[PDB]
RNA sequence: CUCCUCAUGGUCAGACUAUGUAGGGAAUUUUUGGAAU
C-alpha cells in the first residue's frame, strides 16, 4: 500500500550582529554620558534660545 | 605533582613541625605559601622551655618535616591536581540507548 | 668536547663509588641511571665510612646535591 | 566511645547534641564547649540558624548545639539518619520550655527518638536540664 | 609532550626508587641530614 | 492568527509610539508567515478608528 | 527607544505593563530613597 | 532587604532581621508549591524572588553584582547605562567590552567574569512516540568556565516545560549541572503524557526555559516547535485471545519431536499461534511477552523447518549470555532428536563465522555477529540459501543504534527474498507492541498471520507495584528506597515466596549487601531458612572476595564478572530456597533465576559518557520482571516521580516501536554502496523502500522530522537525507560520483571500512589522526577514540580508579582530548591488557567488551595505513599482534607461550632461549622440567606450540634483469608451514573469544618509510604460493624488504631482504 | 598568600595597575641546604 519514491526531486551576519550591538551599545553609552551631564533656569534658558 | 598543594589544602589542621635546626613547632596552619612558608596560630615553640605565641610565621626552606594528624584522609588530599589538570585539558548515533 | 655527561653515560652499567662531600660516606655499586640534574642511582651498594666497609645497603638513590664527586672502580 | 590508655579520641563513633532554646544562648554555650572541651580536640560547632553548618560539617564534628527549632528540621529530614542514630547523647536544655508553643518541638523531637529510630533501636541518653518545677 | 618527556626521564631515572617505592607500597628507609634515619 | 509579535513601543493614555515591521524571518516556525495586521488596546467605545 | 531602529526578536513569554523589567528606575529611585 | 537598606531605627531593623532569617525560606516553600501545583506565572517570578532572597538585589540591579571580585564604579555605570543584559554577555574582545561598559580599566577582568557567568546553547526536538505520549529530546550545551570558589560545588538549574502561554507548568526537572558537563554536547530526554483537548488539537510551540537557582537573569528560553507535528492512529487493540487448550505435544506429526519439550499441553498464548506455526510454512509473526515462552515458540518453529528437510536455521537474540544458555539446552536434546543436526554459536571471527555457517545446520549470534557475516550475500552463496529465521525479541529494534543495526539486517532479509525470488520464512518473536502489525506487515506479512498480544494476556497474574520517591533522580538510590525494598524482602521471607532486588553495579549491590544484613540482625529474620553450619561447606571456595559474609546471613550477590562455579552455588542457594533473596546486577537480567517476586531498586544507573545518571530502559525493565511469578507474581519498582508516568504506562500497555535508522544512515548506505546493489541514487531510494524505517515514517512523520505527510513529501525528505548521506561518503572518500543514470564508484577507504561494519564517524575519526610517520601510542589513541565503545559503561569508580592506575601503566593518554569520555578508559584497559595487572572484576567485564570491539577496529588501522602506503603498518601489525596475544613486542617473546609468569620465565633465561622457535626443538623431559602446573594449561601450551608455525619465506621473481619503472610487477612468493593444520584456531588465555589464524605479507623500503604492497592470506595448506601485483618504484637502486607477520603471534616475523635496479 | 614570566585591557613617554582554565618560584646573589659533629 506503499508507493515508491524519487531521488530527483529533493535536487558575517553573526558579525554583523555583533556589530550593530556594538554600535548600540555605544550609541547608548555617549546618551547616558549626555544624561549624566544633564543631571536662573528660565533666564539661562531663555538666552540660549 | 606538587606536593606544595597538599599543604594549601591543610589549612586549620594541627601540626607539628620539626625545622632544619632542630626546632619544634606545634600549631594549627592558619595557611601555608607555596614557598611553603607557614603562618600559624595558637603556637607552642620549642627552640633546642616552651615559648607561646599568638602567630608565627616561618619560611619554608627551614621546614624540615610536618608531623600531621593520623586522622588526616591522605587518599583524598593527595589527588586533587590531576583532576584540575583534567578538568583543564577539558554525529548521528548518539543514544546508544533507546526508547 | 667529552662533557660529565657523556662520561656519566658511558660509566652506567658499571661498578663505581661515590664520594660524598661529607666525606662520612662514600657508595660502591654499580651505577643503574642518573638524570639531568645528576641524581645517583646505584645497585649493591656497598657503604664505606672512614675507608671501611660499613655494610651491603642494596639498591640506593643518591641526593645529587650531596655528591662530591663519582669515580669509576 | 575513647580509651584511657590510648589517648586517640575516636571521632567517628559519637555524637552529641546539645538543646538550647535561643540562638544566643547557643552561642554562649558553645563557647563555653570550646573552653572545657579543647584538651580532647574536639570540634564544637552550632548546627542552627544563624549557624549555617552545611551536609558536611556535621559529619566532621562531634559536639553540636543546636536550638529546637533547627534540631527538629535536621532530624526530621530522611536522608541524614545515621547522624541521628550516630547521636549517643542528647541533651536538653531548659525542658521548662514545654510549658511556651516552643515546647512542643521539644516533645516532638522527644517523641521522634523514641518512636521513630526502631529498625537502629538503640535508644539514646536523653538528659533534661531544667528549672525547678513540680510535677 | 614536554610533560610525556619528563614523566617518563622520571620513570627509567634514579628516581624510579621513589616511583617503585609508592606502586609497591614498600618501605624505604631514608638516612637524612640531621644525622636521624626515617623507614 | 498563529504568531502574536509583541514590538518596542513607548504608550500614552489613547495614543502609542511603536517601532518599524519587524524582521522575523531568522526564527523557525516562519515559513512565509504573512503580516497580517496588529492590535491594540483602549478605553473608548468608537465604531471607528 | 528609538521609533525606526532595528532590533532581534525571539519566542518567549511577554511581561506585564508594570513588571521589574519594565521599571528598573523605580529601584535607583527606591534605594535612593534612603540613598548611599 | 532585597534592596539592601540598612537602617537607623531599629525596631524596623529587627524585623527585617527576622524576614532575613526566614525570608528566603517561605518563598522557596512557595516556589515549590506552585511547582508541585503546576502553575506558569507564579513560578518563574517566585523563583526570581528566592533568588533575590538569595543574593539580595533585584533583576534591575545587574548579576555582576553577585560576583566577589567585580568593583563598584562598574556596577554602578551598568545600572545606569540602561542596556540589555544580553547584549553585554554577547560581546567578547575584551577591549570592546570596555569601550561597552565606557571604562577602560578592568574591561578584561569584566570580560574573564562573563566567561564565568553561566551562558547556555540550548536546542530541543521533541518527538511523540504515540498519540498521547511525547518524548522531548534536548540538547543542553554549557558555555562557562568554571570556578570553585564562585559557582561552588555544582550548579542547580530548574528545566521548565510550560505552555504556549506560560500559564501552567507541563513537566519539570531540576538538573545538576557538574564541573565535567560545562562544554561538552549534553542530551537530556524526558516524556509527557496530554490532555485530550490538546492531543485533538495541539499548540503552535511549547515554551522550555532554563533558569539558574543561583545565578541572575540566566533566563535561557528556547522554544519547543511544533509545526505540523501530526499525531498518529489511536493504538490499534491486540488479536483476542480464544478460548481454547485443547493443542498439545500429541498434534505433532512425528513422535521424536514430543520427547522434547518436557510437557506435553501448551500455554494458552502458544495454543493460539500454533496452527500457523507448527503447520503451515508461512512468515508469522508470533509476538508478545516475556514470561509465555518465546524460546518454546522458537523451537517448535525449529522442528517444523527441520520436518520439511530444510536444514539451515538462524535464530538471533541481542542477549550474548542469554544466547549462550539456550546454546547449552539445544545443543544437548534438538540436535540428537533429528539425529545429524548442528546447533553452534558463532564467534568474533568473520572467518570462522563463516566455516560455522558453512559446517552448522543451526546458527546462533548476535544481530551485529551476523549482519557482519550476511553483509555480503552476492559473495557468500551460503547465505541466499538460508530459508529460516527466527528474529527473537524483534522488540529491540527500539534499541539504541543496536535496534537500527538489527532492522538492517531484517530490511537485507527481505531485499534478498525480493531480489532472488526465494522463500525465506521469517519468524518474528517480540515483546508486546501497539505499533506490531504495521512492523509485521513490511516484513512481507498477512493480518492473519500476525499475532500480538496485550501484557494482560499473559498466565500468571503479576502486580506491577511502582513507587514513585522524591530527589531521586540524581541519585542511584536513597535510604527511603532501600527501607522500602527491605519491607517487601521481609514480606516474602516471612511468605513462602522467594524474592530478588535487582541493582546498578556491583559496587552498589556491596553496599545494599551490608546494608540488609544491618536491618536483618535488629529484627527477628536474619534467617537463611537453613542451619549456619551448612552454608560454609558450598561457600568454602571464597571466589568473589565478599561474596561470603553476605550470603552467610541470607542474601546472595550476583553480577556479571564473577567466579562462575561462586554464582552457581548462590543460584543453586535460591532454587533450594538456602537464600531467600539475591541481588542481581543489571547486565545479569539475561541470566534468568525464577523467582516468585522482584524488587527492582532504582531506576537510575550512571553511565561516565553521558555524564549523569540516566534511567533504565524499559526493555530492561521487562526482562528484570520475567523473573518473577507465583502465589501470586509481585513486582515492586523503585521510581522517581518523573519517570512514573513513563514507567506505569509503557511496562502495562504495549511499547510503542521505532526505528533509529536515521542515524546509522551513513554506515548502512556506505554498506550497500560496497555490495553495489544500489548502482545509482535511484537505486538506493528503491533500497530504502525496504525499511521499518520507512513504514514508520509514513505512520508517525513527526517523530523522524519529516514536516509534511505525503507520497511526494516523504520521497523528497528521504531524497534530502540521502543525499546528505552521500556527500559525507565522497567527502570522506568512501565513494565517488560522477554524471553520465548517475554513476557511483567505491574508493578504498569505504571497502574496509564496509566490510568489517566500522562506523562511518570512526572511520572519519581514524582517516582525521591516522597519517604517515604516527607511532604506536598514537595508534593506540586512534584505535581507543571510535564510536562502538558507546556501550563500555562506567560509574565514576571506574574513571577515578582510571586516574590512580595510570601509575602502573606503559602510556600515557594524549592531553588534548578527555579523561572522561571513554575513549581513555578504553586506552587504560588496553594497556591493562598488555601488562597483566590484577584488575577488579567490574573492570574486567569491560576489558572483554573492548577486546570483542578491536580486532576489526585494529585491522582497519592497519590497513588504512597500508592504503595510504605508508611502511609504519608494521608497527600496526605488531599492536595487532599484541591484541590477540596480551604481550608487548619488547617486553618479552616468551611470555606469549600460554600461561607463563615471572618464575617460569626465568627458567627459559636459565636454558637460553630467546625466540619462541626454540622451544619447538625441545623434547618432553626439558618441559616438563620447566613447567610443573596443571594439565589443561601443559595442553593448552602444546597446542599452542603445534599450531605456531616455523613457516619459510621464499620469493620468486618474475624478471630480474628486466626492471622497468611504473609497471605492474608481479611476484610470486612461496610459503610454507612446518605441520598442516588441522583447525586454524587461535589460543590465547587473556583473549577468551576464538581467532583463526591469519597471515599479511609486507614488501617495502625501510627509509623511505614507503610499504610498496601488502596481501592477507589463509593459510590452510602445508605450502602455497601468492602472487603480489605490485607497481614498481621509480629508476636506480631500490632496497625491498618482505616480511611475512602473523595477525595473531608474536615474534614470527620472518624477513627476507634484496635489492633491484629500476630502469 | 607572595613574586617572576607570559598573555592581556587600559594609561603615560620601556614603565605602572587590574584580570587570567596560562608557565613557573631543585645547578653560583635568596625557597629545595656545606651541613653535621
Amino acid at each position: 500500500p506503499r508507493p515508491l519514491f524519487m531521488k530527483k526531486k529533493a535536487n558575517d551576519d553573526a558579525r554583523v550582529l555583533q556589530t550593530k550591538k556594538e554600535n548600540m551599545i555605544k550609541n547608548i553609552d555617549k546618551a547616558n554620558q549626555v544624561a549624566k551631564n544633564y543631571e536662573n533656569e528660565e533666564l539661562i534658558k531663555q538666552c540660549l534660545l | 605533582m606538587k606536593l606544595v598543594n597538599f599543604l594549601k589544602k591543610l589549612r586549620n589542621e594541627q601540626v607539628t613541625i620539626e625545622l632544619k635546626n632542630g626546632t619544634t613547632v606545634w600549631g594549627t596552619l592558619q595557611s601555608v605559601s607555596p614557598q611553603m612558608n607557614a603562618i600559624l596560630t595558637d603556637v607552642k615553640l620549642t627552640l633546642p622551655n616552651i615559648a607561646s605565641l599568638q602567630y608565627i610565621n616561618i619560611r619554608g626552606n627551614t621546614i624540615r618535616q610536618i608531623i600531621l594528624p593520623d586522622s588526616l584522609n591522605l587518599d583524598s588530599l593527595l589527588v586533587d591536581q590531576k583532576q584540575l589538570n583534567s578538568l583543564r585539558r577539558s554525529a548521528n548515533k548518539r543514544p546508544r540507548r533507546g526508547l | 668536547p667529552v662533557n660529565p655527561k657523556p662520561f656519566l653515560k658511558g660509566l652506567v652499567n658499571h661498578r663505581v663509588g661515590v664520594k660524598l662531600k661529607f666525606n662520612s660516606t662514600e657508595y660502591r655499586g654499580t651505577l643503574v641511571s642518573t638524570d639531568n640534574y645528576f641524581n645517583l642511582q646505584l645497585n649493591e651498594a656497598e657503604e664505606f665510612v672512614a675507608g671501611v666497609s660499613h655494610g651491603t645497603l642494596g639498591e640506593i638513590f643518591i641526593r645529587c646535591n650531596n655528591v662530591l664527586y663519582i669515580r669509576e672502580l | 566511645h575513647y580509651n584511657p590508655k590510648t589517648k586517640k579520641l575516636n571521632l567517628s563513633a559519637f555524637k552529641i547534641v546539645y538543646i538550647a532554646p535561643l540562638k544566643a544562648l547557643v552561642q554562649e554555650q558553645v563557647r563555653e564547649f570550646q573552653r572545657r572541651l579543647a584538651f580532647l580536640g574536639i570540634k564544637v560547632a552550632e548546627l542552627t540558624g544563624d549557624s549555617r553548618l552545611s551536609r558536611k560539617q556535621i559529619d566532621e564534628t562531634q559536639v553540636l548545639v543546636s536550638t529546637p527549632e533547627k534540631w527538629d528540621i535536621t532530624t526530621r529530614n530522611s536522608n541524614n539518619l545515621a547522624i541521628v542514630e550516630l547521636v549517643r547523647l542528647l541533651i536538653i536544655d531548659e525542658i521548662h520550655l514545654l510549658h511556651d508553643d516552643r515546647g512542643p518541638v521539644l516533645e516532638s523531637i522527644v517523641a521522634r527518638t523514641f518512636w521513630a529510630s526502631k529498625y537502629g533501636q538503640e535508644y539514646p541518653r536523653i538528659i533534661g536540664l531544667s528549672a525547678t518545677l513540680p510535677n | 609532550e614536554l610533560e610525556e618527556l619528563e614523566e617518563f626521564e622520571f620513570k627509567h631515572g634514579p628516581m624510579s626508587l621513589i616511583n617503585d617505592a609508592m606502586v609497591t607500597r614498600t618501605p624505604v628507609i631514608i638516612s637524612l641530614r640531621n644525622n636521624h634515619k626515617i623507614i | 492568527i498563529k504568531t502574536v509579535v509583541l514590538v518596542p513601543q513607548l504608550g500614552h493614555v489613547g495614543s502609542v509610539q511603536i517601532s518599524n515591521i519587524p524582521d522575523i524571518g531568522d526564527l523557525p516556525d516562519t515559513e512565509g508567515l504573512e503580516l497580517l495586521g496588529w492590535i491594540h488596546t483602549q478605553t473608548e467605545e468608537l465604531k471607528f478608528m | 527607544f528609538n521609533q525606526e531602529g532595528d532590533y532581534n526578536f525571539k519566542y518567549g513569554i511577554p511581561l506585564e505593563f508594570y513588571n521589574e523589567m519594565h521599571r528598573p528606575v523605580h529601584f535607583l529611585q527606591f534605594s535612593e530613597l534612603a540613598g548611599d | 532587604y532585597f534592596s539592601q537598606l540598612k537602617f537607623e531605627g531599629f525596631a524596623l531593623n529587627s524585623d527585617i532581621v527576622f524576614i532575613h532569617q526566614n525570608a528566603g525560606r517561605l518563598l522557596r516553600a512557595m516556589f515549590e508549591i506552585c511547582l508541585k501545583r503546576g502553575w506558569g506565572h507564579p513560578t518563574r517570578m517566585l523563583l526570581n524572588l528566592c533568588k533575590s532572597a538569595t543574593t539580595k538585589m533585584w533583576p534591575t540591579n545587574c548579576p555582576l553584582r553577585q560576583f566577589k571580585t567585580c568593583p563598584v564604579e562598574v556596577i554602578k555605570r551598568l545600572e545606569a547605562s540602561t542596556v540589555p543584559w544580553g547584549d553585554y554577555l554577547q560581546l567578547e574582545t575584551p577591549a570592546e567590552v570596555g569601550r561597552a561598559i565606557r571604562s577602560e580599566k578592568y574591561g578584561k577582568q569584566v570580560y574573564d567574569l562573563l566567561k564565568r557567568f553561566p551562558k547556555m546553547s540550548v536546542t530541543c526536538n521533541a518527538q511523540p512516540i504515540t498519540r498521547s505520549v511525547m518524548r522531548f529530546n534536548i540538547e543542553i550545551i554549557a558555555d562557562w568556565i568554571w570556578d570553585m570558589n564562585v559557582h561552588g560545588s555544582l550548579e542547580p538549574f530548574l528545566l521548565m516545560l510550560e505552555d504556549t502561554d506560560g500559564d501552567s507548568i507541563l513537566y519539570y526537572d531540576v538538573l545538576f549541572i557538574t564541573p565535567d558537563i560545562v562544554g561538552h554536547e549534553f542530551t537530556l530526554s524526558f516524556t509527557y503524557e496530554l490532555k485530550q483537548h490538546n492531543q485533538n488539537n495541539l499548540p503552535p510551540n511549547f515554551f522550555l526555559t532554563l533558569i539558574s537557582e543561583n545565578w541572575w537573569h540566566s533566563e535561557f528560553e528556547i522554544p519547543v516547535s511544533f509545526n505540523g507535528f501530526k499525531l498518529p492512529k489511536k493504538f490499534p487493540p491486540p488479536t483476542p485471545l480464544l478460548e481454547n487448550i485443547s493443542i498439545s505435544t500429541s498434534e505433532l506429526g512425528n513422535d521424536d519431536f514430543s520427547e522434547v519439550f518436557e510437557f506435553k499441553t501448551f500455554n494458552k498464548i502458544q495454543s493460539q499461534v500454533f496452527e500457523s506455526l507448527y503447520n503451515s510454512n508461512d512468515s508469522v509473526f508470533v509476538g508478545s511477552g516475556k514470561g509465555t515462552g518465546k524460546t518454546a515458540m522458537a523451537e517448535l518453529a525449529l522442528l517444523n523447518h527441520w520436518r520439511q528437510n530444510k536444514g539451515r536455521a538462524v535464530y538471533i537474540n541481542p542477549s550474548g549470555e542469554k544466547i549462550d544458555f539456550l546454546l547449552s539446552d539445544w545443543n544437548k536434546r534438538f540436535s540428537h532428536l533429528a539425529g545429524g543436526k548442528i546447533i553452534n554459536k558463532l564467534g568474533n571471527d568473520p572467518s570462522l563465522n563463516l566455516k560455522l555457517l558453512a559446517k552448522s545446520h543451526v546458527l546462533l549470534a548476535t544481530p551485529v555477529q551476523f549482519e557482519l557475516l550476511s553483509r555480503r550475500w552476492r559473495q557468500r552463496k551460503n547465505i541466499q540459501s538460508l530459508e529460516l529465521m527466527i528474529y527473537d525479541d524483534a522488540h529491540e529494534i527500539s534499541q539504541g543504534v543496536y535496534g537500527a543495526v538489527y532492522e538492517t539486517l531484517i530490511s537485507r532479509m527481505i531485499f534478498i527474498a525480493t531480489q532472488l525470488e526465494k522463500k525465506i520464512r521469517f519468524v518474528c518473536l517480540s515483546n508486546c507492541l501497539a505499533n506490531a502489525r504495521d512492523f509485521g506487515e513490511w516484513a512481507g506479512m498477512t493480518k492473519s498471520n500476525i499475532y500480538n498480544f496485550s501484557p494482560s494476556e499473559r498466565i500468571e497474574p503479576l502486580e506491577i507495584n511502582i513507587q514513585s520517591f522524591k530527589d531521586v533522580e540524581h541519585i542511584s538510590f536513597n535510604f527511603s528506597m532501600l527501607q522500602m525494598a527491605f519491607e517487601a524482602s521481609a514480606a516474602a521471607a516471612g511468605n513462602r515466596n522467594s524474592s530478588s532486588v535487582f541493582l546498578p553495579s556491583r559496587k552498589d549491590c556491596m553496599e545494599v549487601a551490608s546494608a540488609f544484613m544491618k536491618f536483618s540482625k535488629a529484627i527477628e529474620w536474619d534467617m537463611l531458612n537453613v542451619e549456619e553450619e551448612q552454608i560454609v561447606p558450598y561457600i568454602e571456595k571464597l571466589t568473589d572476595g565478599h561474596l561470603r559474609a553476605p550470603l552467610k546471613h541470607g542474601v546472595g550477590i550476583l553480577y556479571k564478572g564473577m567466579a562462575s562455579n561462586d554464582e552457581r552455588i548462590v543460584k543453586r542457594l535460591y532454587e533450594y530456597g538456602a537464600v531467600s533473596v539475591l541481588l542481581i546486577s543489571k547486565d545479569c537480567s539475561a541470566f534468568a533465576c525464577k523467582t516468585d517476586e522482584v524488587i527492582i531498586l532504582g531506576t537510575n544507573l550512571y553511565d561516565g559518557a553521558e555524564h549523569k545518571y540516566m534511567p533504565y530502559t524499559i526493555n530492561e525493565l521487562l526482562e528484570m520482571v520475567g523473573l518473577a511469578s507465583g502465589m501470586a507474581g509481585k513486582v515492586l519498582i523503585l521510581t522517581s516521580h518523573n519517570m512514573k508516568a513513563y514507567y506505569k504506562k509503557f511496562l502495562i500497555e504495549p511499547l510503542p516501536t521505532e526505528s533509529y535508522l536515521q542515524y546509522i544512515i551513513h554506515d548502512t548506505l556506505n554498506n550497500e554502496i560496497a555490495n553495489s546493489i544500489i548502482q545509482s541514487k535511484q537505486d538506493c531510494v528503491d533500497w530504502f523502500t525496504y525499511s521499518y524505517f520507512y513504514r514508520r515514517i509514513h505512520v508517525n512523520p513527526s517523530y523522524y522530522g519529516v514536516r509534511d505527510t505525503s507520497p511526494h513529501g516523504i520521497s523528497v525528505f528521504l531524497s534530502n537525507l540521502v543525499e546528505t548521506c552521500l556527500n559525507d561518503l565522497v567527502e570522506s572518500s568512501f565513494i565517488e560520483i560522477d554524471d553520465t543514470t548517475e554513476i557511483i564508484s567505491t574508493l578504498s577507504n569505504g571497502l574496509i571500512a564496509s566490510h568489517y561494519g566500522v562506523s562511518f564517524f570512526t572511520i572519519q575519526s581514524f582517516v582525521s589522526s591516522l597519517s604517515n610517520t604516527s607511532t604506536l601510542k598514537n595508534m593506540l589513541y586512534v584505535l581507543s577514540t571510535a564510536v562502538e565503545f558507546e556501550s563500555v559503561p562506567l560509574r565514576k569508580g571506574d574513571r577515578a580508579l582510571l586516574v590512580k592506575l595510570s601509575k602502573r601503566l606503559p602510556l600515557r593518554f594524549p592531553e588534548h582530548t578527555s579523561s572522561g569520555s571513554v575513549s581513555f578508559k578504553v586506552f587504560l584497559l588496553l594497556q591493562a591488557y598488555f601488562s597483566r595487572l590484577e584488575l577488579p572484576v567490574d573492570f574486567q567485564n569491560d576489558l572483554k567488551d573492548i577486546l570483542e570491539k578491536v580486532v576489526p577496529l585494529i585491522n582497519v588501522v592497519v590497513d588504512i595505513l597500508s592504503a595510504n602506503g605508508y611502511l609504519n603498518a608494521t608497527t600496526a601489525m605488531d599492536l595487532a599482534q599484541m591484541l590477540i596475544q596480551g604481550v608487548w613486542d619488547v617486553d618479552n617473546p616468551l611470555r606469549q607461550i600460554p600461561h607463563f609468569n615471572n618464575k617460569i620465565l626465568e627458567k627459559c633465561k636459565e636454558i637460553n632461549v630467546e625466540t619462541v622457535y626454540d622451544i619447538m626443538a625441545l623434547e618432553d623431559e626439558e618441559r616438563d622440567e620447566i613447567l610443573t602446573l596443571t594439565d589443561s594449561q601443559l595442553a593448552q601450551v602444546a597446542a599452542f606450540v603445534n599450531n605456531y608455525p616455523n613457516v619459510e619465506l621464499t620469493y620468486s621473481l618474475n624478471n630480474s634483469d628486466s626492471l622497468i619503472s611504473g609497471v605492474k610487477q608481479k611476484i610470486t612468493i612461496q610459503l610454507t608451514r612446518d605441520v598442516e593444520p588441522e583447525n586454524l584456531q587461535v589460543t590465547s588465555e587473556k583473549y577468551p573469544f576464538d581467532k583463526l589464524e591469519s597471515w599479511w605479507l609486507v614488501l617495502g623500503e625501510v627509509s623511505k618509510k614507503e610499504l610498496y604492497a601488502i596481501k592477507k592470506v589463509t593459510l590452510n595448506k602445508e605450502t602455497q604460493q601468492y602472487e603480489l601485483e605490485f607497481d614498481t618504484p621509480t629508476s636506480g637502486k631500490h632496497n625491498l624488504t618482505i616480511w611475512c607477520v602473523c595477525d595473531s603471534y608474536l615474534d614470527a616475523d620472518k624477513e627476507l631482504s634484496f635489492e633491484i635496479n629500476v630502469k
